[PDB]
């Protein structure tokens, strides 16, 4: 509405590696999550099918799509709440204490739903889980939504 | 009809339609004041529910 924000255009500059001021279609996904959206990978796969725009053949953008694709989005995100987050995983391990077992939670972020390459679950796990192969979660859902 | 079933059935709605099972409870719902529901749950399977 702008509130202009104006630094949305000013990201985009910093995802266009040719300065056309083009952003391809498989960037939108990435830059709606680093514009502070998180659309999941299905809905963004959806909304782009729905507009007969395939992401399989060469894509090009302008900002003057890219713009009402986020304001699509942005009403989407009332459906992040920590609750329903913290609560996911407090019914994945047994006890009064939040923490999973280290592969259980590697394995399930990388095979359940949309596939987060091992690579990705690695540098989420990195720093929170310790060596006693128990990732708590308070503090590890506290931190993934510190970002 | 003759079973008694259906006449049990209307009894039973003379009355408490769902009934769910205590895990299936837990699991289920332990989110939603997922502290104090997930205490319940686990400490006793029943009495968690509670």
């Amino acid at each position: 509405s702008k509130a202009a924000a104006d630094d949305f255009k000013e990201a985009f500059l910093l995802f266009d590696r040719t300065g056309d001021a083009k952003i391809t279609a498989s960037q939108v996904g990435d830059i709606a999550r680093a514009l502070g959206q998180n659309p999941t990978n299905a809905e963004i796969n959806k909304i782009l099918g729905n507009p007969s725009k395939e992401e399989m053949n060469a894509a090009a953008i302008t900002f003057e799509e890219f713009l009402p694709m986020l304001q699509a989005a942005a009403n989407n995100k009332d459906q992040g709440t920590f609750e329903d987050f913290v609560e996911g995983l407090r019914v994945f391990d047994k006890e009064g204490n939040g923490t999973v077992m280290g592969a259980e939670l590697r394995h399930v972020l990388a095979t359940l739903g949309e596939k987060m390459t091992e690579e990705e679950v690695e540098e989420l796990m990195k720093g929170q889980e310790d060596s006693n192969g128990c990732i708590n979660y308070e503090a590890f859902v506290k931190h993934i939504m510190s970002v | 009809r003759c079973n008694g079933v259906l006449e049990g059935i209307r009894i039973c709605r003379k009355g408490f339609p769902s009934r769910v099972l205590y895990a299936d409870f837990k699991q289920r719902y332990r989110v939603l004041n997922a502290s104090a529901i997930p205490e319940g749950q686990f400490m006793d399977s029943k009495k968690a529910s509670e």
